[PDB]
């Protein structure tokens, strides 16, 4: 339903549904590195650690469950080669804090995208808007996105799906919670 | 509309590196690896202007044209002006996977496989065009991955790319009078192709190898 | 290998041939298994049998040819800071020889590059033995 | 597939010879045959890199392009820098069967039959292309034979081939101040044809005239 | 029977049979320099020392006499311009130890081919394999192989036929012997 | 090479090679129950314990490695529904002594086929003869062989491959050994 083909390119059907995250009024955001998220689940993960090689696209579906009395806006953006950065040190991020698996991570500074760039300009990447008063779902189709024709799934994350609440969730009660469900369906997985 | 093309936007010569070195009768072990020569790994993420301009894209593919400008001067004034004797300099492009010189008289200077250019100070600046040297189809400005297969690898360092290393030495055997020579390297990307534009950098850079931000 | 050490990036497929040089009536079976680069070298016969393998009966065929699939050595961990694939042999059965023949037999292996091989970025070969000055050098061209 | 052709594989300029020589007022008999000039028989089996690369074939046919790079310097510093006076050098190619000079002022320097080039230090390096100089159709990298008809001949020395001899001198009459000049010779084979490839050398070389091995 | 044309070139019928050599379990190998081998026998030798000139190809046949209970492998390789070398000195090999006549010589270091190269790469030369369990004969046809159109047979050996046991001869008894017969037939001898 | 289609019916290509057995002069025989043999190896075993269901044929290749000085005859027979029996008791054979896995079992009484029938009449089953003086290999193609259209691989063995030396192995020495290699290739495995 109104999918977004990234960069105007259209490259199975398992739709690995990750554990839903809780959107609170103080949430900063969540991110998943696409090859790493599915590296430990399903036939995708089994084939990934069976072979030294991998080549495929992705299909992303993000859905929220909220009532008509809820308000908020989400930016569902897929960042290619989202090389993260540290906040107050010159040392590079480590393997533990980069490869978060299917659990994913949270944005420390969503304003600067944990990269030092601007969130306001993040719309240049393939993205969709989830405004709770108009829609509650977003679908993005991701192409190959690699300089090399071949890649190592266990060492390089080609895509990073980021969900950032631009407008915080709100309702009459001071505490609000709205589940967010992320489903990833690799296509032509190798 | 032609001025704002990517090729015109990025193809501007810039002082990628500038490093002077003395050469006075360096028979002793004074200033190891700086006796009469200097080396510079060819990396584009050295000056913040070029960093911010190039980091507007995810993948780049270009040929680097290098012009070397050398000047010689002395502040000692131990004798008359007597002019400046004409020195011949050797600039050798050592690509990745090859051995770089460690001393001014190392046998790597006469390898016969590494491309080398010999030019004089009085001559116009030497120009060479380094082609697209990458095993992949494009350079990775940003790399969301780890170099080595072991977990001790560095984040963001692509073992691909790595254009190469540039070494410059004074060919002349050390003359009785020492001299200070300054070599300026200007790189101008050519035939540039860019993919996947990215938000501009907003915070000051913290390191040449990390995307770390202050704040 | 000698020619490839003159270059930096190599890519293509290799072909291996193994020749059995025992007596005419010597019989037995060997297992030749190929391990892809993203894997561990097998240590036991049944573990090797799981992957791509050839059961070679040298009592019938004196030579067997194994074709290694296309591999890019440039991408696969060339000083990226070698598990690029293995070919192992296991003794499926015992070696049976007539009483008049020798109790020991030998194997000879060959390697060649297919027509799809590619070499790029020529460099200086390090296996020359390094530059030492030779005798009668200065006296040759006084 | 073009990079791995024989022409590209072998046609790389290499420092075949490098030999400095003093020239200070050599009126006396000091350093005979080294007073103000040096000679070098043009043989390709001088540097181990080129030896191993060329010895991959049995027969070769190529034209040698010679570029001469000369630098002048002094460590005495008996006076001010005063620059380096421009010296003119003569490089004469003496082919086989011709007489080579024995002294700097020998009449062979003005033979009129041996090809000679006059160049200045401040000028760019001098380049000359020596053609295929052999009585046979190809050079013999390996020669399973004896040169002379008598049994005292040398093994492996072909009386054919023998490209020639290259002599370089300073044309200027000895100036009051002596100087050290270093001449670098770079040879780059061109239009190369190769026959009968051979196994690569595996043992370190023992001599420039023998295929002797250590071990 | 299954001849090998060297370098794919096909350039009389006397077939001078040399004295058979004995293949033992400890043999290192044998070599014959082709112009020198026939320089002292037959009409070839008479014409060779009658004239100052010579130009012709060669035909080589190597045969072994062994039973089905013998094992071993031979490399029958023809090396063009096999310039030999000494083992532990800087002096060149002499006339006596180079020109061995029809008797031939033996390899001191077959691993390095007495040249300093590798035996493993000697297959680049025209060669045939004699594996006693499959075949016992090898035939090689040798072209002119000279840079000059003309040659002196008494000073230059254009070809060197080498027979090297890669796999040593073996049988139940610790001592084994198998005769090897070499026949050379110059073609269009001058 | 001269395969035997069982009952004239012709119903992948992995050819799971079991560990070779040693044919001695006093060997009684070896048997493997076909579904059970591959139940713990390869994609066949993985699919077998993944699903509750299985349906496929089989391809059997038996090979011996012996010299021309060896003698002996083998009966390679595939027995459908080979319900074994005990020797001196009224209790049924147990799971441990019926399901031997890929290791297989040995015949206690090859004369009566461990069933109480006759070995002499076992030729009524699909079979091939391995007479060492004429041939050393046997190939049998086995059909579905089940009353039901569907079967449970973990509880019912449809085929039992039996190798029985009718004529004992012999040579000049009183002790003889000849390896026997069994390869099973299930076809259209489910």
């Amino acid at each position: 339903a109104n999918y977004c083909c990234a960069y105007g390119e259209w490259p199975t059907d398992r739709f690995y549904t990750l554990k839903s995250v809780k959107w609170e009024t103080e949430s900063t955001g969540w991110w998943w590195k696409l090859p790493d998220a599915l590296n430990n689940i399903g036939m995708f993960g089994q084939n990934v650690q069976h072979h030294y090689l991998y080549r495929s696209g992705f299909l992303i579906h993000v859905q929220c469950n909220a009532t008509k009395f809820h308000q908020g806006a989400l930016l569902v953006v897929a960042i290619p080669e989202h090389q993260r950065g540290a906040h107050n040190t010159t040392t590079s991020p480590g393997f533990d804090d980069i490869m978060k698996g299917e659990e994913g991570g949270t944005f420390n500074h969503p304003y600067v995208l944990d990269d030092g760039t601007s969130l306001a300009c993040a719309t240049i990447f393939p993205h969709q808007w989830i405004n709770l008063r108009t829609n509650n779902s977003a679908t993005i189709v991701l192409p190959w996105m690699n300089a090399a024709p071949m890649d190592f799934p266990l060492r390089h994350n080609q895509w990073t799906l980021a969900i950032i609440p631009v407008v915080p969730l709100g309702t009459r009660t001071v505490s609000s919670m709205v589940p967010i469900t992320v489903s990833i369906a690799p296509m032509c997985c190798e | 509309v032609s001025e704002t093309l990517v090729e015109n936007f990025l193809s501007r010569a810039a002082l990628v590196s500038k490093r002077s070195f003395e050469y006075k009768n360096h028979t002793s072990s004074e200033a190891r690896t700086d006796k009469n020569f200097y080396k510079w790994t060819i990396n584009t993420k050295s000056f913040v202007q070029l960093r911010r301009k190039l980091e507007l894209f995810t993948y780049l593919r270009f040929d680097a044209e290098i012009t070397i400008l050398t000047t010689v001067a002395v502040g000692s004034n131990n004798s008359t002006y007597m002019g400046l004797p004409d020195l011949t300099l050797q600039a050798m492009f050592v690509p990745t996977g090859a051995l770089t010189p460690e001393k001014q008289d190392s046998f790597h200077w006469q390898s016969g496989s590494n491309a080398s250019v010999f030019f004089k100070v009085s001559d116009p600046p030497a120009r060479m065009t380094i082609p697209f040297m990458c095993i992949n189809s494009a350079y990775s400005v940003f790399y969301d991955g780890f170099a080595g297969f072991e977990k001790n690898g560095l984040y963001g360092i692509n073992p691909a790319d790595t254009i190469g290393n540039l070494c410059v030495r004074i060919v002349n055997e050390h003359q009785p009078i020492g001299f200070t020579v300054t070599v300026r390297v200007y790189m101008k990307p050519k035939h540039i192709k860019a993919w996947a534009p990215r938000p501009p950098r907003t915070l000051p850079y913290m390191s040449i190898a990390n995307a770390n931000y202050k704040g | 290998g000698n020619i490839s050490r003159y270059y930096t990036h190599w890519s293509g497929s290799l072909e291996m041939t193994f020749m059995f040089c025992g007596s005419f009536m010597a019989t037995g079976k060997l297992i030749l298994c190929y391990t892809p680069p993203g894997g561990s070298c097998p240590t036991t016969r049944e573990t090797a049998m799981l992957g791509t393998h050839i059961v070679w009966d040298f009592g019938l065929q004196s030579s067997v040819t194994l074709v290694i699939p296309w591999i890019s050595g440039s991408h696969y961990r060339m000083f990226n800071n070698a598990n690029v694939g293995y070919v192992t042999c296991f003794m499926q059965t015992n070696l049976i020889v007539p009483s008049e023949s020798s109790n020991t037999c030998s194997l000879i292996g060959f390697v060649a590059a297919k027509d799809d091989f590619s070499l790029r970025l020529m460099r200086d070969s390090p296996d020359i033995g390094q530059l030492e000055h030779l005798h009668e050098a200065e006296a040759a061209y006084q």
